[PDB]
């Protein structure tokens, strides 16, 4: 129950992380593959998968990805709105903000209808 | 014929064949059954297992994936092989491979990972198949649900080298001496062609020195006549 | 930071390239799955032919492209197919008195160099009285181009002589 900015703070260290940890796998599992395949046996241990690493380091940043989009998303139907009308909510009735809203609306539909039905008339 | 292997009864190398009456599952317990012990002939067994064995490793896996596709728009769809004897030999090749890893740490790949035993799980799917085509019977249940399941190591797309055709068929044909008209595995290809890149007569397409150490059976086998290809052939990158 | 790759794709000297294929492309093609990522069909015989076989230095046809109606060249016997390329016969024809037309060889069409040949100033020039002042300041004019180009400039410059000597 965090704000997106607390998110994008507390994910972007792990992002990093995750990003020098695939690297390092990486790098152990290419120079294992390597000394098995090019020179002699050397890498005898168990390496990991490089890929449950990436597809982490992937998940990550689409979470960030989608936390940001949201906070952006949110931001912008919250700025667009708040300089077209004033604030009343536990200055304005609910009621009458709601029959404004709704004549906004209405009024914007036919705005689009009426330009819209001139147009195809032209040709 | 690979083994130097130590004194034997009679053809050790038979016995591989001879495997044959076994049991189904659990290739750790037929192991036992024909024999564990001359099966090492050279310590240096990271020459082909990596390399070369990955073929089969990866030949079986298309083989059991291409059993539950049978309405795809194709016959066999990409291969059949519904005979029995190259399933044997299949098998006996799963053997003496599970017999290798076992020696060395440098065995076929789990492909991915996270088989719990994929030699075992694949070695059980070519049993099962294989019991029902030895000698005139039906084939396949429970095989068809099995092959089903997927792991989280299954790849796809292999090699399988082909060979363009000359399609000339019955009218005439005008070509130049030049500017082409348009109508294996042992590394032998990267991303973008960086070495000699001898083909050959049909699919080859095999490098000259192959930069090996003691692999140098299969380079003396194919630097000779080939599969009807022998007229190897030199293109440039 | 993370130099790790960095340094072993560096240190990954031997010819042997297949260990990169067998370490990246599982993962690739386990997250990106194009059964073909470039679709598009390239089969190309590139080159089939090239040359007109009949082009002097393209460079030269710019300037005899660039030139006014009223200069003209053309090409006497010409030992100019490839390296001298020109020895012209350029009438100033004009609004202003005519005079006789030089030959003006020049060098490879590159133009390290410039074009002057002087070659008919012997009978030309000295025969006539106005022609003989012709020369005179044109060759002093020409002493200080620097670095005169073959068509345009040299032909400017003697056109302009030719109509300042004039007076």
């Amino acid at each position: 129950d965090f704000d997106p900015v607390q998110r994008y703070k507390m994910l972007i260290p792990q992002l990093k992380e995750s990003l020098q940890t695939l690297m390092k796998v990486a790098a152990q599992n290419l120079i294992q593959n390597t000394n098995i395949d090019n020179g002699q046996k050397s890498s005898d241990a168990p390496l990991q998968r490089f890929d449950k690493c990436l597809e982490e380091f992937y998940a990550l940043c689409d979470q960030l990805e989608l936390c940001l989009r949201l906070a952006h998303e949110c931001l912008s139907q919250s700025c667009d709105s708040a300089k077209h009308s004033p604030t009343l909510v536990p200055s304005l009735p609910y009621p009458q903000y709601l029959a404004v809203i709704k004549a906004q609306i209405t009024c914007a539909k036919d705005i689009h209808t009426a330009l819209l039905d001139c147009a195809n008339k032209v040709t | 014929p690979h083994f130097l292997n130590t004194p034997d009864k009679s053809p050790g190398d038979r016995l591989a064949e001879i495997c044959a009456k076994i049991t189904d599952v659990d290739i750790d317990k037929v192991m036992i059954n024909l024999k564990t012990e001359e099966f090492v002939l050279d310590m240096n067994t990271l020459q082909a297992l990596q390399q070369l064995l990955q073929w089969v490793g990866d030949f079986v896996l298309y083989l059991l994936v291409s059993l539950p596709n049978q309405g795809s728009p194709l016959r066999p769809g990409h291969s059949f092989l519904r005979d029995g004897t190259s399933l044997g030999m299949l098998r006996e090749l799963m053997v003496v491979i599970r017999i290798w890893g076992l020696l060395k740490p440098s065995c076929l790949p789990v492909y991915t990972a996270t088989s719990d035993d994929s030699m075992s799980l694949l070695f059980r799917l070519l049993t099962k198949l294989w019991i029902c085509c030895r000698d005139e019977g039906a084939a396949s249940p429970a095989s068809d649900g099995l092959v089903s399941r997927l792991q989280p190591k299954q790849p796809l797309r292999l090699r399988f080298g082909r060979a363009p055709t000359l399609p000339s068929s019955t009218s005439t044909l005008q070509l130049d001496g030049l500017t082409r008209a348009p109508g294996l595995h042992l590394g032998a290809y990267p991303t973008e062609e960086c070495k000699a890149c001898t083909r050959c007569g049909c699919v080859t397409m095999l490098k000259s020195p192959n930069k090996t150490t003691a692999v140098t059976q299969w380079e003396q086998r194919w630097i000779k006549n080939c599969l009807c290809g022998g007229l190897w052939r030199r293109v440039p990158l | 930071q993370p130099l790790l790759d960095a340094v072993l794709a560096n240190i990954r000297s031997p010819v042997f390239n297949h260990s990169l294929y067998r370490t990246f492309v599982p993962a690739m093609m386990a997250i990106h799955g194009p059964p073909i990522v470039s679709p598009v069909v390239c089969s190309r015989k590139r080159r089939f032919e090239e040359d007109e076989r009949q082009s002097i230095p393209n460079v030269l046809q710019g300037e005899v492209a660039r030139l006014d109606p009223k200069f003209l060249v053309n090409l006497d016997p010409s030992h100019c197919s490839n390296n001298g390329t020109v020895h012209l016969i350029c009438k100033l024809d004009d609004k202003d008195l005519p005079s006789v037309p030089p030959l003006e060889l020049s060098v490879p069409a590159d133009y390290p160099a410039q074009s002057p040949m002087w070659i008919d100033r012997q009978w030309q020039y000295d025969a006539n009285p106005f022609l003989q002042s012709v020369h005179r300041c044109m060759t002093s004019r020409l002493l200080q181009l620097p670095d005169k180009h073959s068509v345009t400039a040299l032909l400017n410059t003697w056109a302009q002589s030719i109509h300042q000597a004039c007076l």
